[PDB]
RNA sequence: CGCGACCUCAGAUCAGACGUGGCGACCCGCUGAAUUUAAGCAUAUUAGUCAGCGGAGGAAAAGAAACUAACCAGGAUUCCCUCAGUAACGGCGAGUGAACAGGGAAGAGCCCAGCGCCGAAUCCCCGCCCCGCGGCGGGGCGCGGGAAAUGUGGCGUACGGAAG
């Protein structure tokens, strides 16, 4: 199959062939708007892995996210507190730029449902992501038992609740000794159990 | 004449609109009787006429919408008025057919490995 | 401020703890609910053991508990193989399978193989359409004498 | 002249009747409701005034649709059927 | 003022019709508690908002 | 073809009409501002009976959503009369009063007895 | 120059759908203080808490190991008891502070892409006919249209799988 040749080619990004392609596209993408529909997956291969099939109701939006950290939105750097919270410049955002991309796609396309997303290029000022979106109301998706899980109201706005692969990476969930702080559903659920007095009726 | 909604339903379309105006004029004449200042016997009748207008207008509207949802019965596209209004989220659910759909791979599991009725000795 | 000789002691009550005080007035209502949902489950599985499927004989890890034996997640694929039960058929006759369980020893294996031999012997299997028995089921005189087992099936005594 | 004499000059209104929330809070120059923020699609409600919330919530009004939903719920939202006639 | 909007004149219309005393048969009702209209509003005293 | 202008322009595409597979609402809404709904009652007031007996007018309390045009066709159709002009005011009470001046071949005082006001 | 393709991107009151706003006790994602404590105070504490923003559901989230262990080994998640005010953190001050094993409540497992085989074996929509449903579904009929080889469907997924 061709897809393994396309896979291992995309792993050689410093190669003359892919450096040219990643530069001529990362040029092309800058001259478009920050949130526009791609007519197909730029990487058909990667989209296959992430669950995109080539059938009606699968949509792909190329959305660019402005690049860098997160400086504190405080008038003239005046955080009126203790020197711990004086931080304004070198601060970082808890979610990746890819997760911020998935949710700019998912918010604008309020009707569609964000499946997953993949990198397609980075300038110094802009990262570019394709976001895989699905119509829960197209009969191709709505009559497929494989994909009628996104057609259920539990999976509205997965991007806004860190339920897409990119949003899950921000949450610090996972099994084992490194991920104790998110035992239970989440970081908040962990905190809740630990910071509750169980006052048993008898005790 | 005591107007009931049993000896309205069988009657004809323009036969009921005749009776509607026969009540409308009757009501407009009672509202003149209310202002010309007399007849407590007529000021009681004003409510009786108001309700009998409502009875006729209901049966007019009942028979329209019994006829429209007979017209739109066989069709694939019926107006938003005639479609089942329940909750919004309940209309958005998968159909009685779509929830019932299984993959070929899962129908094969159901056939090969059905959950058996068993019972173990102690 | 400390009075005299007393214990040096650090209450964890500096957070807004009164917002998150879990009381247990549910407790007897919970127990009634769990017991009604357990009886309701047991009635749905009319002949089948109420407790659920057989679990394997399992040594507890770490030196503190390795003198003890507890019920496992389910039988290893190699414990099922030697018994001669197909891993997808096992689950349909009420046998716990977890494919994660290795077998390092022959004793743990052979204990759990012999465990499944005992189960396959005791187990009365009803036909799928009840009106006509086929070759791979239990006899009709045994089917009438088949009724629920309460508590864990073949309980794992140390 | 900051008190009594200065109250005389009060003769032109900043707020008028908002046309979501009905309250005399629709600032004519800002063209925003101080109560509900009308041109903003979402309701102006804040969690720091639990009292201000409970003045304007689902209980407050009629619930002319939402009261019959509660009534229509307890028969599984049945449609297009009548009770059996005389 | 003399110059009004239609919206305000409908507001002022409702407030006039609410400013009438209770009918003298309302207190002859079985479970009567109302003695007089408490929500009356004079044009010197209470200034109706705006 | 040569570009006469140095501007590109969105070329005037063909845009079709609505030919819907069903009407959104099943029935056309019935008119609720009728001839009877518009005219509520006449004023039988000192000021309004002089208005009948002098100016050859009728005075009606009318639905507040009404034109002068709707009142003219309403006063005509219900009282088989013709109207010279309609003046309207919305009262402080909130209801619209109509001063329906009648054409000079009809006495207001001889039609005011027919509707039944005295 | 013209005509047929394709790609990329426009316009429609185009045919049919879909989203917004509310509630917000519980739940998910961010953002995020200072009172306060330290007998002052800045790190710490309060506290990832209040306020702020977004998104839900009848529960949510989590979830079938890139696990725990170091045993004679356990075996998804969640929850309760216990571990335990413990290991550890900390102007090592004030204070903070989990996990495993163990007993129980419940208990359920699975699916792709890739790899390859099968003539796209696949799916969507319009028109007709016959059932037929206030959860538009079933069966006929058509060089009817379309998506799809820039990869649809069946088999198959680490417990190995396939072919003969």
């Amino acid at each position: 199959g061709a897809y393994k040749y396309i896979q291992e080619l995309w792993r050689k990004k410093q190669s003359d062939v892919m450096r040219f392609l990643l530069r001529v596209r990362c040029w092309q993408y800058r001259q478009l708007s920050a949130l526009h529909r791609a007519p197909r997956p730029t990487r058909p291969d990667k989209a296959r892995r992430l669950g995109y099939k080539a059938k009606q109701g699968y949509v792909i939006y190329r959305i660019r996210v402005r690049r860098g950290g997160r400086k504190r939105p405080v008038p003239k750097g005046a955080t009126y507190g203790k020197p711990v919270h004086h931080g304004v410049n070198q601060l970082k955002f808890a979610r990746s730029l890819q997760s911020v991309a998935e949710e700019r796609a998912g918010r604008h396309c309020g009707a569609l449902r964000v499946l997953n997303s993949y990198w397609v290029g980075e300038d110094s000022t802009y990262k570019f992501f394709e976001v895989i979106l699905i119509d829960p109301f197209h009969k191709a998706i709505r009559r497929n038992p494989d994909t009628q899980w996104i057609t259920k109201p539990v999976h509205k706005h997965r991007e806004m609740r860190g339920l897409t692969s990119a949003g899950r990476k921000s949450r610090g969930l996972g099994k084992g000794h490194k991920f104790h702080h998110t035992i239970g559903g989440s970081r908040r659920a962990a905190w809740r159990r630990r910071n509750t007095l169980q006052l048993h009726r008898y005790r | 004449a005591k107007i009931k909604a049993r000896d309205l339903r069988g009657k004809k379309k323009e036969e009921l609109l005749k009776q509607l105006d026969d009540l409308k004029v009757e009501l407009s004449q009672l509202r003149v009787a209310k202002v010309t200042g007399g007849a407590a016997s007529k000021l009681s009748k004003i409510r009786v006429v108001r309700k009998s207008i409502a009875r006729v207008l209901t049966v007019i509207n009942q028979t329209q919408k019994e006829n429209l949802r007979k017209f739109y019965k066989g069709k694939k596209y019926k107006p938003l008025d005639l479609r089942p209004k329940k909750t919004r989220a309940m209309r958005r659910r998968l159909n009685k057919h779509e929830e019932s759909l299984k993959t070929k791979k899962q129908q094969r599991k159901e056939r090969l490995y059905p959950l058996r009725k068993y019972a173990v000795k102690a | 401020a400390p009075s005299r000789n007393g214990m040096i002691l650090k209450p964890h009550f500096h957070k807004d703890w009164q917002r998150r005080v879990a009381t247990w007035f549910n407790q007897p209502a919970r127990k009634i609910r769990r017991r009604k949902a357990r009886q309701a489950r047991a009635r749905r599985i009319a002949p089948r053991p109420a407790a659920g499927p057989i679990r394997p004989i399992v040594r507890c890890p770490t030196v503190r508990y390795h003198t003890k034996v507890r019920a496992g997640r389910g039988f290893s694929l190699e414990e099922l193989r030697v018994a001669g039960i197909h891993k997808k058929v096992a689950r349909t006759i009420g046998i716990s399978v977890d494919p994660r369980r290795r077998n390092k020893s022959t004793e743990s294996l052979q204990a759990n193989v012999q465990r499944l031999k005992e189960y396959r012997s005791k187990l009365v299997l009803f036909p799928r359409k009840p009106s006509a028995p086929k070759k791979g089921d239990s006899s009709a005189e045994e089917l009438k004498l088949a009724t629920q087992l309460t508590g864990p099936v073949m309980p794992i005594r140390n | 002249t900051k008190g009594t004499s200065s109250f005389g000059k009060r003769r032109n209104k900043t707020h008028t009747l908002c046309r979501r929330c009905g309250s005399k809070a629709y600032h004519l120059q800002k063209s925003t409701c101080g109560k509900c923020g009308y041109p903003a699609k979402r309701k102006r409600k804040y969690n720091w005034s639990a009292k201000a919330k409970r003045r304007n919530t689902t209980g407050t009004g009629r619930m002319r649709h939402l009261k019959i939903v509660y009534r229509r719920f307890r028969h599984g939202f049945r449609e297009g059927t009548t009770p059996k006639p005389k | 003022s003399s110059h009004k909007t239609f919206r305000i004149k409908r507001f002022l219309a409702k407030k006039q019709k609410q400013n009438r005393p209770i009918p003298q048969w309302i207190w002859m009702k079985t479970g009567n508690k109302i003695r007089y209209n408490s929500k009356r509003r004079h044009w010197r005293r209470t200034k109706l908002g705006l | 073809k040569i570009r006469t202008s140095p501007t590109f322009r969105r070329p005037k595409t063909l845009r079709l009409r609505r030919q819907p597979k069903y009407p959104r609402k099943s029935a056309p809404r019935r008119n609720k501002l009728d001839h009877y709904a518009i005219i509520k009652f006449p004023l039988t007031t000192e000021s309004a009976m002089k208005k009948i007996e002098d100016n050859n007018t009728l005075v009606f309390i009318v639905d507040v959503k009404a034109n002068k045009h709707q009142i003219k066709q309403a006063v005509k159709k219900l009282y088989d009369i013709d109207v010279a002009k309609v003046n309207t005011l919305i009262r402080p009470d909130g209801e619209k009063k109509a001063y329906v001046r009648l054409a000079p071949d009809y006495d207001a005082l001889d039609v005011a007895n027919k509707i039944g006001i005295i």
